[PDB]
């Protein structure tokens, strides 16, 4: 349920390994256009280990499908996406998210 | 009138009510404020004293059934239809009399907004109708400011009942007056209420003016002024192509912006048209002008992706080659030598046609026109100006 | 958003609405407080602080949407235990003294070596892709350094500006010029944020003469409106608390 | 020169602004006097920042760091409405605090952060939230009173600034006290504790208070328990479970460290007998049937189901038989220890002489002797030898004949040897006996 | 830590230093006014401001008078400042006078006697430290019986027609307190439990002496020097729509005060020595006592026959009797 559009390439070789943090700058919106999250307007790097149920999953796989340097565009369906309940006060009921993700580094 | 009797021998003081209305509401008037300290103290005293006595007497109940009795009667029509022509023509400013007298009684008095509070939820319950929309929100307003227990009362239902307000009546800022008031009283925070008007107002994004911080953006343009007509010594193909020195994806949090291609002016004025001159547009951000970021193809601010081998965003060392043929309307793009596989077909031709380039920050590109100016890295196709 | 300097219907209607960001996040509603932070995040708020041609209303309930959002909750908590003094009994704690030398000059007010307990700095970073719910305990993570250093060199030029008279105060009015952004400076204040040399320099523009260490008129002097006037007794009134406190610090070290 | 001081500096510009100026705010006006004032009395400043200044060692400071931190999260409960987790949030914080050592190691500290103050603020707030309506959030109203006992129990300055709020608490004394499972969780328990075993305390506590209490008693004993009637109990006229709970405040308020507060107890038998609803139906005085038939008919009841329970181990099923019999006992205790000391007897002064006489008008010794003589029910062991225990406190208890006995011998005098065999014989022999009959193991 | 606490009781708080006058003549001057732009009427000097502020907080509604710190705070400053308190020659005697009424008008050319009067009448009849340091202010303000002042006082009420005044004078006489015997027995058995109370100072017996005294000084510098006109007023107020009869609640007090009194003396009539406590009891019950005889005294001086008439049908010929019986003994 995740698709990938490659804004920018990868070096195509190194992957996310299981156990692995992945550090990713991110720039989520709605379908419509607008946007609710940023870690470039944070200008904090959002920080993860892959396979560790700590993002929702459609970004994990998104990520886990991405290479290093990577900049690719993930379109999580909302079963995928904070489901049907939504992240109440800022995703409504059954919304489909779009990410601008980058794979700064891998460790 | 409710049991249909006959309207002329059923007596309704139409206008001595709306007299006295009138008359109790200057009675009720709340003092100026330029007066004096200890004039202004006076009248405060002697109010709070008069709606004293009048919710003693138990007026507040006395106005609710003259409400309601009116409320019965949908519109003013209905009612002049129910009744006299005066009746008709009275019913709207006896209404909104009494929504004023309630107001005027309840503000302020501390025990009388107390108990108010089991008619808080009946009053809600006309909130939606025009011709009381105003008084309601106000009687509401100073019932929320002036007793607590307005705020235990309200519940769920009614925040949505308050926000679809907004909805339906456009933007008032009374309501959100009326919802501030709801979040805390005598700076007392109610979590309930908090959490329910954010989780119903806030996501939806379509009542609140929504905000953003966005790059300027600039379009360079040749001088030259391309067009297509009948019995006009044109050509009608030409190319030209640009290069990308250097480019930061991210200079600024929000994502760089590069667009190369085509754009048209409306009329054969030279000002390009559909587009405003300064802000965050580009090309292709308008129906006149057609543009390539790399990945999608631009044109009336809609995007669609455009496949390509190694497709990928306008990087350093790119070199974007333009076509345009005005015969059949038709705009192509071919990025380091090999075309990607979209085209504008069919567009407008009654207007002169231009290159143009869109930017934000850190951008650093060549244009390449041909000729001496400069020198395509990529062979024009054939016939291609 | 600077457009709606001639257009008085929206600009009234988005002031309303920052004041109900700002209330459904009062009094410490941290998990509004996170929510509110897709809708208007720190690029905008930033900028809001910043630009000089916002509109005075606008401007005020930016200043307010920020503090509420980001600092309020432990300035605060920091504001609610400053009568207290529990003072632990350790060597940095007998160190203090009540003058800083031999001579019986009194030291700079807040500089020094402070050991009573306080409550602790903590902030979450709000990120929504996240699942956990931990983060809804404290308030939203904010670059209190790049705060702390616009918020100075922004009152510096305010100092300035003011007392040239001019024409055109930022927001309209020398009230919009001056007092959100000394609510701002009192709310940092009140976090202790401002350290050493940062609050020497601070001190100096608050009066140069009385804080000069061992001209350009300060603000205590330079005509200000009585709003304005209510926020510098406000910071004085700190000041002398945190003169008390080392009083009390050093009365605890002698004992 | 310049002022070079902040105090100078102030009250330089303070006034400076005065009297340029006609100040029209009253706001900045008291800002701008209280900090000129502050100038003026820097000694003040001392004065009131002393007594909120306490030491600490450095090993205790990463606990009083944690209690600081709860005292911030109740303290900042203060400023939001109550609700459901709110409840929780409160609850948290207060488990922390009494799991703290520093809240044990130093009460001078934790009676200047005036946290015990705090928590009856956020007990007046919700107890004003829904007051006719018996208690919203219930369990958390609990959970602040056993805080605030168990303050009051950790030390006798914590006592006797909790002693200082009793008239708000007998204001609200009639909060939960019907409901079991809340007892010893009601802001009487918070009053009891604090006039607790205090002699101090005690001779302090008023007669106002005292006179509240009683009245209270007396509504108990001519209005029956609504809130029971509600769930279905049988409708009596009075009501025993909140009159026990009144009577017990009252034993703790005229009984102190073994002896009896005289000042007390006279004050207390006198308003007790101007108003003589509160002894209840069997000893109002006019249609009394007495003491013991009223025993004889609560054994009856508490058998019966129809009556002991509502029928549409307390707070699901209250047993009403119980609760009466539990109401005498506590009246007769209270008047037991209401009784003056033998040695003021044997002294010979009237006022002594006076209450010794009114008791025993009131109680008569022939009812004492016969509820000494009604017998317990013996739990027997069935046919497979697992003991068959009845409920203890469903029925008739051994308190019961002990405040009887607390009574018997301190208004009357066991001094007539005959009257002594005698109550041996009737009631005292045989329980020796049953104890005697139990003494096998399992039945041990 | 108790080392913390001995030391601000016995040194902190002993610490004195008068600052009221210094502090009082800075706030009274008018500075640069010309400088200033004003351009007509004076601009109202700092304490005129405080004293203006002072007034309308109590003119303002309100359920309750709420304690006020800064009242209380500047209410004993401008007491101070009044008062500023071997044997004087007669010019020593006229400095001094001229001096205190100089330090009284710096005072009541500024309201001063309109804001203790419009606090008592906010006060309800509730006695508290708000009343306390008011009245306090009122007898710094009328010592020595100052007849301008006296004059103000009389003016303001007539024009305002203000009932809450006498109200709350006549609820604060029935609030103020009397010996209370049993609270001394109670107190003398704790003592000789021996565990000396929290509250060492035990001072329940007599629960405000120091108000009611100022509260019976402030009534008696009122009709001080023969104020005819204001000792008419007190004894029926005649424009007001209802009357309260201060010189009737005053003996009533009177009566209440020889009564504890007569039970005080009687309970110390078998015991051979008065102890320690005792005599401190008597000590402030005479003074109090005293100090309502003089009130008394000045109310009925100056031949105000209504006055006369007023008390010789009251019940003051039952406390004459009594006080007769308690001197006759304890001589």
């Amino acid at each position: 349920g995740v698709e990938i559009e490659t804004i920018s390439p990868g070096d195509g070789r190194t992957f996310p390994k299981k156990g692995q943090t992945c550090v990713v700058h991110y720039t989520g919106m709605l379908q419509n256009g607008k946007k609710f999250d940023s870690s470039r307007d944070r200008n904090k790097p959002f920080k993860f280990r892959i396979g560790k149920q700590e993002v929702i999953k459609g970004f994990e796989e998104g990520a886990a499908q991405m290479s290093l340097g990577q900049r690719a565009k993930l379109t999580c369906t909302p079963d995928v996406a904070y489901g049907a309940t939504g992240h109440p006060g800022v995703i409504p009921p059954n919304a489909t998210l779009i990410f601008d993700v980058e794979l700064l580094n891998l460790e | 009138l409710s049991k249909k009797a006959k309207a002329s021998t059923v007596d309704l003081p139409i206008e001595s009510v709306s007299l006295s209305l009138q008359d109790l509401i200057g009675y009720f008037h709340p003092p100026d404020e330029h007066l004096e300290h200890e004039d202004k103290q006076n009248r405060l005293r002697a109010l709070k004293n008069r709606q004293n006595l009048f919710q003693e007497e138990g007026m507040i109940n006395l106005v609710l059934e003259c409400i309601d009795r009116l409320h019965v009667y949908s519109s003013a029509a209905h009612f002049a239809d129910v009744a006299g022509r005066e009746a008709g023509e009275s019913w709207k400013s006896i209404l909104n009399s009494l929504y004023e007298l309630l107001a005027a009684l309840i503000r302020g008095n501390r025990k009388n907004c107390a108990q108010f509070s089991g008619s808080l939820d009946w009053l809600i319950s006309r909130l939606e109708r025009l011709e009381a929309s105003s008084g309601i929100l106000e009687v509401l307003h100073c019932v929320l400011v002036e007793s607590p227990e307005a705020l235990n009362i309200i519940k769920e239902g009614h925040i949505k009942s308050i926000i679809s307000l907004l909805d339906k009546h456009g933007r008032n800022h009374k309501v959100l007056d009326v919802l501030c008031s709801l979040c805390v009283c005598h700076g007392v925070a109610v979590r309930s209420n908090q959490h329910l008007i954010c989780d119903n107002l806030l996501p939806g994004r379509d009542l609140l003016l929504q905000t953003r911080l966005v790059n300027h953006v600039s379009s360079m343009r040749p001088n030259i002024f391309l067009g297509v007509s009948e019995g006009s010594a044109q050509y009608k193909k030409w190319y030209y192509e640009l290069m990308v020195d250097h480019t930061e994806p991210f200079v600024t949090a929000e994502a760089t912006h590069l667009r190369v291609g085509w754009a048209s002016t409306e009329g054969y004025s030279p000002y390009p048209g559909g587009g405003e001159e300064w802000g965050g547009n580009g090309v292709g951000d308008d129906l006149f002008s057609y543009g390539f970021d790399g990945l999608h193809l631009w044109s009336g601010c809609i995007a669609r992706t455009v496949s390509s081998p190694n497709q990928h965003l306008l990087r350093t060392d790119d070199v974007i080659s333009c076509c345009l043929d005005l015969s059949a309307p038709s705009i192509s793009f071919r990025i380091n030598g090999q075309p990607v596989q979209g085209m504008f077909e069919n567009f407008n031709i009654d207007g002169l046609f231009f290159p143009v380039v869109s930017f934000s920050a850190g951008i650093k590109v060549r244009f390449l026109l041909g000729g001496r100016h400069g020198e395509f890295k990529f062979l024009p196709p054939p016939g291609y100006a | 958003i600077l457009e709606l300097t001639e257009q008085e219907e929206l600009l009234k209607f988005h002031y309303h609405t920052l004041r109900l960001y700002s209330a459904v996040c009062a009094l410490g509603n941290h998990r509004v407080a996170h929510a509110l932070c897709s809708h208007v995040d720190e690029p905008q708020l930033l900028y809001a602080i910043e630009n000089k041609y916002m509109p005075g209303l606008l401007r005020a309930g930016y200043y307010d949407l920020l503090i509420d959002i980001h600092l309020s909750s432990y300035a605060t908590a920091r504001l609610m235990m400053n009568n207290e003094y529990i003072v632990p009994m350790t060597e940095e704690t007998k160190s203090i003294t009540l003058f800083p030398d031999e001579n019986k000059k009194h030291g700079l007010p807040g500089i020094g070596l402070s050991t009573s307990l306080r409550p602790r700095m903590q902030f979450s970073s709000p990120s929504f892709v996240s699942i956990s719910n931990e983060c809804y305990q404290y308030s939203p993570e904010f670059p209190l350094d790049i705060l702390k250093s616009k918020t100075i060199q922004m009152l510096t030029e305010a100092v300035k500006e003011g007392s040239l008279h001019a024409r055109d105060p930022v927001g309209g009015t020398t009230e919009f010029l001056f007092v959100p952004l000394i609510k701002l400076f009192y709310t940092l204040l009140i976090m202790g944020i401002f350290h050493n040399e940062d609050l020497k320099h601070i001190l100096q523009l608050i009066e140069p003469s009385v804080f000069k260490e061992a001209p350009k008129e300060g603000l205590l002097q330079m005509k200000l409106p009585e709003p304005v006037k209510l926020q510098m007794c406000l910071l004085l009134q700190y000041l002398c608390d945190c003169q008390v406190r080392h009083r009390i610090e050093a009365i605890v070290a002698f004992s | 020169k310049k002022s070079s001081t902040l105090q100078q500096l102030i009250s330089e510009t303070m006034v400076r602004w005065a009297q340029e100026s006609v100040i029209e705010d009253p706001e900045l006006v008291r800002a701008m006097f209280v900090l000129l004032h502050r100038q003026y009395d820097g000694i003040g400043g001392l004065v009131r920042a002393l007594p909120k200044t306490y030491t600490i060692n450095g090993v205790s400071v990463e606990d009083t760091i944690n209690l600081l931190a709860s005292l911030g999260q109740i303290r900042s409960l203060l400023s939001v409405r109550m609700g459901k987790e709110e409840e929780k949030l409160m609850i948290r914080g207060l488990g922390d605090i009494m799991n703290n050592k520093v809240f044990y190691q130093h009460p001078n500290l934790m009676r200047a952060l005036g946290m015990h103050e705090t928590v009856m603020e956020v007990m007046v707030n919700v107890l004003g939230g829904g007051e006719s309506k018996e208690i919203t959030f219930p369990k958390m109203v609990a959970n602040c009173c056993r805080f605030l006992c168990y303050f009051c129990r950790i030390s006798r300055q914590n006592q006797k600034a909790m002693f200082d709020h009793l008239s708000y608490l007998l204001e609200n004394s009639s909060v939960g006290l019907a409901s079991p499972a809340m007892r010893g969780s009601t802001p009487l328990d918070v009053a009891a504790a604090s006039v607790m075993d205090n002699n101090e305390l005690a001779l302090a506590l008023r007669e106002p208070d005292l006179e509240k209490v009683v009245r209270y008693l007396a509504g108990c004993g001519l209005q029956s328990c609504q809130m029971l009637v509600s769930k279905g109990y049988p409708d009596i006229g009075w009501n025993p479970v909140e009159g026990e709970r009144y009577l017990d405040f009252l034993r703790f308020a005229v009984f102190c460290n073994g002896e009896s507060v005289e000042e007390n107890a006279n004050v207390v038998v006198r308003l007790l007998i101007r108003r003589p609803e509160c002894f209840g139906p069997a000893l109002r005085g006019e249609g009394g049937n007495g003491l013991l038939a009223a025993m004889e008919e609560a054994i009856k009841i508490a058998e019966d189901p129809s009556r002991d329970g509502p029928s549409p181990e307390e707070d699901d099923t209250i047993h009403m038989g119980n609760a009466i019999m539990t109401f005498y006992s506590a009246l007769i205790d209270l008047l037991g220890r209401c009784a003056p000391e033998m040695h003021l007897i044997h002294a010979g002064k009237g006022e002594a002489i006076r209450i010794r006489s009114i008791l025993r008008s009131l109680i008569p010794l022939g009812d004492l002797v016969g509820v000494i003589s009604i017998a317990f029910q013996m739990p027997t062991i069935a046919k497979d030898g697992n003991v068959v225990e009845p409920d203890m406190s469903a029925g008739f208890c051994p308190d019961h004949k002990a405040a009887m006995v607390l009574f018997l011998d301190r208004v009357y005098g066991i001094e007539v040897q005959d009257f002594l065999l005698h109550l041996l014989e009737v009631g005292f022999l045989p329980d020796l006996r049953a104890a005697a009959s139990l003494d096998t193991a399992a039945l041990s | 830590n108790l080392f913390l606490q001995g030391y601000e009781k016995s040194w902190i708080e002993t610490e004195e230093h008068y600052f009221e006058d210094k502090l009082i003549e800075d706030l009274a001057k008018p500075g640069a006014e010309p400088p200033e732009e004003d351009e007509g009427t004076k601009r109202v000097d700092p304490l005129h401001q405080l004293i203006l502020l002072f007034s309308r907080t109590a003119l303002t509604e309100k359920c309750k008078l709420e304690e006020d710190f800064l009242y209380m705070a500047y209410a004993d400053i401008m007491a101070k400042s009044c008062h500023d308190e071997e044997v004087k020659s007669f010019e020593e005697k006229e400095m001094e006078k001229q001096k205190l009424l100089y330090q009284q008008a710096r005072l009541h050319d500024r309201g001063a006697a309109e804001m203790v009067l419009q606090t008592i009448s906010a006060s309800k009849g509730e006695t508290g430290p708000m009343v306390a340091a008011t009245l306090k202010l009122g007898i710094a303000i009328l010592n020595g019986g100052n007849s301008t002042v006296q004059q103000k006082m009389l003016d303001y009420l007539k024009e305002k027609k203000d009932v809450g005044f006498f109200q709350s004078l006549a609820g604060l006489m029935q609030s103020c307190s009397v010996l209370d015997l049993n609270a001394f027995e109670r107190q003398n058995k704790a003592e000789g439990l021996g565990m000396v109370t929290e509250e060492g100072s035990g001072e329940k017996v007599l629960q405000d002496d120091e108000f009611t005294c100022d509260l019976f000084r402030f009534l008696q510098l009122l009709c001080e020097g023969h104020n005819s006109d204001f000792q008419n007023y007190l004894r029926t107020q005649t424009g007001n729509n209802t009357t309260v009869n201060i010189i009737i609640s005053t003996v009533d007090y009177l009566l209440r005060v020889q009564e504890s009194i007569s039970d005080f003396y009687w309970y110390y009539s078998g015991k051979d020595v008065i102890d320690e406590q005792g005599q401190r009891n008597f000590s402030k019950a005479i003074q109090v006592a005293k100090q309502v005889f003089n009130t008394l005294t000045e109310y009925i001086q100056g031949p105000c026959t209504g006055n006369q008439q007023s008390l010789a049908h009251s019940r003051l010929w039952d406390a004459v009797v009594g006080f007769l019986h308690v001197f006759a003994h304890m001589q």
